[PDB]
RNA sequence: GGAGGUCAACAUCAAGAACUGUGGGCCUUUGCCUAUAGAACUUAUAACGAACAUGGUUCUUGCCUUUUACCAGAACCAUCCGGGUGUUGUCUCCAUAUUUUUU
């Protein structure tokens, strides 16, 4: 129920280019 | 069905597991010590499978495919 | 050797490494033979000590 | 043939251009296998998570050269697979449709787990987050056991 | 679809010279006789393995202070390092005329 632009918008907030980048905030 | 062949691991994974178990003095490794005692049933098989791939006089060094705990 | 054959068992036959492979606890890689020999010497010393 | 013996073959053309960057991963792996002693258990898992990350990044480098931007020759890429600079099977999983951001090959093996299912890093983030919002607690999965993967789904 | 895997599971591998299936008859299903279709692998100076180890029990010996550990022949049984072939799955790489023949 998400849109393909919103996934990239959330994904650019993610640190650390590969999978080992956090969804946490620090 | 659900079968998928066994993953090929990096060899530095085995090297770090070997190096980390050089000196084992913690409350951790209470399980790993019991594993070390458990593997001694299996040491003739490991010695056999090592020694029957002794390289040969015409080879410098050969890579073997190992299976570790 | 030729006088007494010892005639292998062709049924059930659980092998070792083929059943040690099905666990999640063993894993698999390829390393040089001399490295495997040195690791076996370290492990076999550590077990008996 | 990761060691260089007489049986090995000399390198194809473009390798001397990409020899230095691969060299970085080599020396960085020779910090990771170096036995820094740690008392804890989580801090001893952090080391293996670092090693699997370095192996993943080197394979992503050779993959993004040969397949995405087509910057190296096929004759060199077969050499890099032969000399074990790359993981052939992990790249084979990267070429599929559902798997592109895949961490490691123990997070898609169904046989290893207790009940069937893969590792939890293969789940999209939004599906975990809607289930955690439905139960109302929060999403409690920080970092995987096998890789240290933090959400290696294709959309994430 | 095609090639391949030091990938997995499941059948099968030592016996009237020896296999399975089918139809008909007799007995009352098993079995016997008769007609038919197929049989991969192993085997005749006999066996999967042009290779070859160890363990148990009971006899018969040899070293002889007793038990392990042993010496070396037999009989009966087991464990171990391996192998073939078949079916299914999975993984990887590419692909979508002048005599018998008739002149
Ligand atoms: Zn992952
Ligand atoms: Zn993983
Ligand atoms: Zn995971």
């Amino acid at each position: 129920h998400f849109t393909k632009s919103e996934l990239k918008r959330r994904r650019k907030t993610r640190k650390g280019d590969g999978p080992w980048g956090s969804w946490s905030s620090s | 069905n659900l079968y998928t062949p066994k993953a090929e691991m990096p060899p530095e994974h085995l090297r770090k597991i070997i190096n980390t178990h050089s000196d084992m003095a913690s409350k951790m490794y209470n399980t790993d010590k019991k594993a070390f005692l458990g593997a001694l049933k299996y040491l003739p098989h490991a010695i056999l499978k090592l020694l029957e791939n002794m390289p040969h006089p015409w080879e410098q060094a050969k890579e073997v495919k190992v299976l570790y705990h | 050797n030729e006088l007494h054959p010892t005639l292998p068992t062709n049924h059930n036959k659980t092998k070792l490494l083929k059943s040690l492979k099905n666990t999640k606890y063993f894993q698999q890689t390829t390393i040089d033979w001399v490295e495997a020999g040195l690791q076996l010497c370290r492990q076999g010393h550590n077990m008996l000590n | 043939p990761r060691i260089k013996t007489r049986r090995s073959k000399p390198a194809p053309d473009g390798f001397e251009k990409i020899k230095p960057t691969l060299t970085d991963f080599e020396i960085q792996l020779r910090d990771a296998q170096k036995d820094k002693s740690s008392k804890l258990a989580a801090k001893s898992n952090e080391q293996l998570w670092e090693i699997m990350q370095l192996h993943h990044q080197r394979s992503r480098y050779i993959y993004t050269l040969y397949y995405k931007r087509k910057a190296i020759s096929k004759d060199l890429y077969d050499w890099l697979i032969k000399e074990k600079y790359a993981d052939k099977l992990l790249i084979a999983k990267w070429r599929k449709t559902g798997y592109e951001k895949l961490c490691c090959l123990r997070c898609i093996q169904k046989n290893e787990t207790n009940n069937g299912s893969t590792c939890i890093c293969r789940v999209p983030r939004a599906q975990l987050e809607e289930e955690a919002r439905k139960k109302g607690t929060q999403v409690s999965f920080h970092q995987c056991v096998h890789c240290g993967c933090r959400g290696c789904a294709s959309t994430d």
